[PDB]
């Protein structure tokens, strides 16, 4: 015992004082380790698993079973020692030192006869004192492991087993895999109920059953880069830390778990506040602050986001999938930009992908990256990485007609199952994103024409996968007057940064609207009208030092009766 | 050790195996032939009467869109393993570029990503017993099928690392969409499959199954199935949802179409049930501790019903 | 402190004499860092951000908060030491020297208990000294990082996080991401008003 303490740690003596966390629901895997360790030759189990499924927890549960006395006679009163290979390597300047340390360890194990040995991260065994082709830990342990005189429990990740252990087929032979699978949601709830006491004692808080049910459910549903039960325990522990910080008896409920998840991932899973609820009920109006008209599209996007925020969304599908199809200039991109402005506060959070660049068959690898063995494999996809940066986002596909069918057929899996796989092998979840596809095609008759054109240019699968197909209608005179008002307001807002104010009378706005209406409008025309007749003349006057900073400018009209065409009318900048 | 359910068949397991058509029809309404063929394959595999070289089963599901082709594979995986993530879902919509086939098996030695290996090979090695679903196989080029010609006939696949992966215990399900009253549709689908795919690839598969369209009875049962999801969703918020028979009939009336599949019914439920229910939930019209009885107002049940209204109590 | 001074630099003692720039508007990120460092298991936060957005600035603000004593009782009077991984692997010439230095540093940390490690370029732990017969710093730190007996704050670029740490999921598990986003325009103006005195 005087040798193994320097290079290892006694797990059974750790369970003597209860320093190991209780292990719940691992009866099958612990029993599997028991019944592998009871063999005659090659009695070495390896716990192969994923990161964070409890592989070391299985060994700690075995130590707790040993100290309790549930074990059979072959594992009764057997001290379980975890071996620190870094402690063996450290301080060995001379080959005699390292190999003599390892053989002293083996001699003590064989002499006492009641030490089971535990190697966490077994992939450190392939090369410890030297390379794989010389004397190292693996080359000394292999003869003992093969004839079954040494009881060694390895612990290894699935990827580390594939990469490091499986290349050395000699150590793969001497270890039987014991798969410690990912526990389910109910198993995670039971595990969390097991660990109430320790976290309550450390955090000085109180955790409810609904809090742990919510933690397990939300960790299973939303976080998509970790494995249960580690993420649920992370949420519980971070909520407890939040309460302990905030007080200086606490109570941790599902709201604190939801807030921790919102901080972690950016997905707004919350109990809705009163202000945010009144915002969401009226958010058609907050959209209509920017987007003018198009009541059907605004209403559909409003229903989708309202369904998402109230917890009535299908967990296997995205928040919404939209086809904004219609003539150019109506506001197909503007509704998406206004939605991004509503959801995030800024318009740069809108993950915009232009489909004009995807006009040839080779560019489909841009979205999900290059396959293994090719250039650009390490960087990965452009869309998958952007969505993995923030799970909650608005993903826009601009001018969808320009792309070819391969991108659609790649994104069908996104539209239905809410998943995308990159060439790296990872899976990114699109289940929390709002997918919008803008189209300028087919231009009550407009509805039929657009629907027929979208039927012609698309396969039925893509149109079935889409939640809402919205045909944007043409602009009218009243809403184009409101448009003119909005452009003048934004120009004035730009102008106040230079210590100047701008105003128009009703006549000038009416003249702009009369010079800016046709069935092709928007801001593709009538922003040129502002650019030609208002912005440019103002620039000419300010550069000439006339009507300079400090004076409010009032734009009037001359040679106009207010009803006629106004071709002879002149804008005057007083 | 290997997770392959080779044991003695217990009485409960035997009774469940004889009743697997009923357990699959618990989720898959309609599609009798495909459920039958999947049932025969699984019974053949578990009886011990299976050819060791060939895989357990190899099917190609074809027909209209939204008729349960992916749903049947998900239901089979749910039967065999108890949850749907155990289904190895590899989708051929990502393989329009012929260069991407490496993702199935891996990179050759001397190239970047060689040490990682393939995606399909490693997932099959981790779970030797699995249901491998290739979605939308028509979209990938004919090169990707040449890698699968060996697993369809001999159940072996060689990855870039050189190791051999056994496909002898896996159920391979292809899902295509070629072709899109039943017999001419079946003939057209079979002719499209013969034209698109090489006969040397269509001979190595056990069964070609054509999925039948959805009619009124299975669509009115799917009304029940997909309102069960919303009911279970409301159970988490101390709320219950019940539909009157008029509500079920009206939802089935606005969601049935033979030239499409099962997705317009989901759209009808999303727009006519979930949206107004969400609006009422956020406006606190109904909250926890209350039940919601959805009824139909201004309707008779026989006419098309262009003006009936859904009422929530 | 006789051994950890030879391999790292104290930021609490640096904030004692005010050699660190004042930090403006990063109350949320510092609060999240103190949140993660207050946990029981896996109390290691990693500041994930774009290059130049203030990852080291957040940690310097945390050190200023610690020396000013506005931190909670769990982080009161704790010295924040940055670990110079180059100096750990600097004088070895051999195989057992680096592991000896790392074990001695960890022993000093555990026998003191009031030291928080800070690692610029956290991705450098993987292969932090990898000879034919050597075990890198990641495998030494991982048993301590998993249980929570060692409190480390990492700083990582998003590209460096994706390329290196994501390739080692075992190390990626031990670290809680704290996303330090790019400041807005008003936040930048506030930072400039804070640093105006120093620059004049
Ligand atoms: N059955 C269980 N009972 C209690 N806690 C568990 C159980 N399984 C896992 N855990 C918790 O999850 C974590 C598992 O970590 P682990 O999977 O051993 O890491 P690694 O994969 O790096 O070995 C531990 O912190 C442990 O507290
Ligand atoms: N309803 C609207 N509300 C606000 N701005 C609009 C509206 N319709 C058009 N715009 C203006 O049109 C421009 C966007 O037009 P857009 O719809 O993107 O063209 P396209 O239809 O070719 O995509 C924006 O600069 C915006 O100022
Ligand atoms: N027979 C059925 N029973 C239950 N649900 C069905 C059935 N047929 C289709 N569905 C619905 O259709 C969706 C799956 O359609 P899928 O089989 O993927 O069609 P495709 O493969 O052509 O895209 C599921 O959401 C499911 O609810
Ligand atoms: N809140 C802040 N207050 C003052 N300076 C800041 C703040 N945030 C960032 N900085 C500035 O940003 C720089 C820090 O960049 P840093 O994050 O160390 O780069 P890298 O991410 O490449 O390590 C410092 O020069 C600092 O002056």
């Amino acid at each position: 015992s005087l040798v193994l303490d320097q290079f290892g740690r006694n797990l059974t003596a750790a369970a003597m004082e209860g320093k190991l966390d209780p292990v719940i629901g691992r009866e099958k895997e612990i029993e599997r380790v028991m019944q592998v360790l009871s063999r005659r030759t090659k009695n070495n189990p390896v716990l192969i698993g994923e990161p964070g499924v409890g592989k070391t927890a299985v060994v700690e549960g075995l130590a707790q079973a040993i100290v309790h006395g549930e074990v059979p006679e072959t594992l009764k009163d057997k001290q379980l020692y975890t071996l620190d290979l870094g402690s063996l390597v450290a301080g060995s300047r001379y080959r005699g030192d390292f190999e003599e340390r390892l053989k002293k360890v083996l001699k003590e194990i064989n002499t006492r006869g009641d030490i089971i040995l535990f190697i966490d991260e077994l992939h450190t065994l392939v090369g410890a004192g030297a390379a794989e082709g010389a004397i190292d830990a693996a080359s000394i342990l292999k003869p003992k492991l093969a004839r079954g005189e040494l009881q060694t429990i390895g612990a290894t990740t699935l990827d580390e087993y594939r990469k490091y252990i499986e290349k050395d087929a000699a150590l793969e032979r001497r270890f039987q895999p014991v798969q410690v699978g990912e526990p389910t949601v109910e198993h995670t709830i039971e595990i969390l109920k097991g660990l109430r006491d320790r976290y309550e004692a450390h955090h000085r808080v109180s955790i409810t059953d609904a809090a742990m049910v919510a933690a397990a459910t939300l960790a299973d549903r939303y976080i998509n880069d970790r494995f249960l039960p580690d993420k649920a325990i992370d949420l519980i522990d971070e909520a407890g830390a939040r309460m302990r910080i905030r007080r200086m008896v606490a109570e941790v409920d599902d709201e604190q778990i939801a807030e921790v998840l919102g901080n972690w991932t950016g997905i707004p899973v919350f109990k809705l506040t009163e202000a945010e609820t009144t915002r969401l009920l009226r958010m058609e109006e907050e959209l209509h602050k920017r987007i003018i008209g198009q009541e059907d599209a605004v209403k559909a996007v409003s229903k989708a986001i309202r369904r998402t925020r109230a917890g009535l969304k299908d967990p296997k599908r995205p928040s919404g999938s939209f086809i904004f199809a219609g003539p150019s200039g109506v506001g197909k991109t503007e509704l998406s930009k206004a939605l991004a402005n509503f959801l995030f506060g800024d318009d740069d959070a809108l993950i915009q992908i232009d489909m004009g660049e995807f006009h040839d068959r080779f560019t489909a690898s841009r979205l999900f990256g290059a396959p293994p063995g090719y250039v650009g494999y390490e960087e990965g996809g452009q869309l998958t990485e952007k969505v993995r940066r923030k799970p909650f986002s608005v993903v826009l596909f601009d001018e969808i007609e320009k792309a070819h069918q391969e991108i659609y057929n790649s994104l069908l899996q996104v539209l239905e199952d809410g998943r995308l796989t990159d060439g790296q092998g990872r899976t990114v979840d699109f289940k929390n994103t709002v997918l919008i596809f803008t189209s300028n095609l087919g231009t009550e008759r407009m509805k039929q024409k657009v629907n027929d054109e979208l039927k012609k240019h698309f396969r039925p699968e893509f149109l079935n996968r889409i939640d809402d197909i919205i045909v944007f209608h043409q602009l009218t005179r009243e809403e184009i007057i409101r448009m003119v008002d909005l452009m003048i307001s934004r120009v004035a807002g730009q102008l106040k940064s230079k210590d100047m104010a701008l105003v128009l009378t009703d006549a000038a706005k009416a003249l702009l609207a009369k010079r800016g209406f046709d069935p092709v409008l928007g801001a593709r025309p009538l922003r040129r009208t502002i650019q030609r007749e208002i912005e440019d003349q103002l620039s000419e006057k300010i550069l000439f030092e006339e009507v300079g900073p400090g004076q409010v400018v009032t734009v009037d009209v001359d040679n106009w009766d207010g009803e006629g065409p106004g071709e002879d009318a002149v804008f005057t900048f007083t | 050790w290997t997770g392959i359910p080779v044991f003695k068949l217990t009485e409960a397991e035997t009774t469940r195996l004889l009743r697997m058509e009923e357990e699959l029809h618990k989720r898959i309404i309609g599609q009798e032939d495909a459920v039958k063929a999947v049932s025969k394959a699984i019974r053949r595999t578990r009886a011990g009467l299976k050819d060791p070289k060939r895989p357990s089963g190899s099917f190609i599901f074809a027909g209209p869109s939204g008729v349960g082709k992916t749903e049947l594979s998900k239901a089979l995986a749910n039967f065999l393993f108890g949850d749907d993530d155990a289904l190895i879902q590899i989708d051929m919509g990502e393989f329009h570029d012929r260069f991407t086939a490496s993702r199935l098996f891996g990179a050759p030695p001397g190239y970047v990503g060689y040490e990682e290996g393939g995606q399909l090979t490693e997932k099959v090695r981790r779970k030797p017993f699995s249901v491998v679903l290739f979605d939308e196989i028509e979209k990938a080029h004919q090169e990707i099928y040449n890698s699968l010609l060996q697993v369809l006939e001999d159940g072996r696949l060689t990855d870039g690392q050189g190791r051999t992966v056994d496909f002898k215990n896996t159920v391979l399900i292809f899902t295509s969409n070629l072709g899109t009253d039943y017999e001419r549709m079946k003939q057209k689908v079979n002719d499209e499959l013969k034209k698109h795919f090489r006969p040397e690839f269509l001979n190595r598969i056990d069964d070609i199954i054509v999925f039948h369209q959805l009619t009124r009875e299975e669509i009115i049962r799917m009304v029940d199935l997909m309102i069960s999801r919303v009911a279970g969703q409301l159970k988490s918020k101390d709320m219950a949802l019940v539909l009157t028979d008029a509500a079920k009939a009206l939802l089935a009336k606005r969601g049935f179409d033979p030239v499409l599949g099962a997705r317009p019914l989901r759209r009808t439920i999303q727009r006519e049930i979930e949206d107004q229910l969400s609006e009422k939930i956020l406006f606190e019209e109904v909250g926890p501790g209350q039940v919601v009885t959805v009824d139909v107002d201004n309707w008779d049940g026989e006419g098309p019903g262009e003006d009936a209204v859904f009422t929530f109590t």
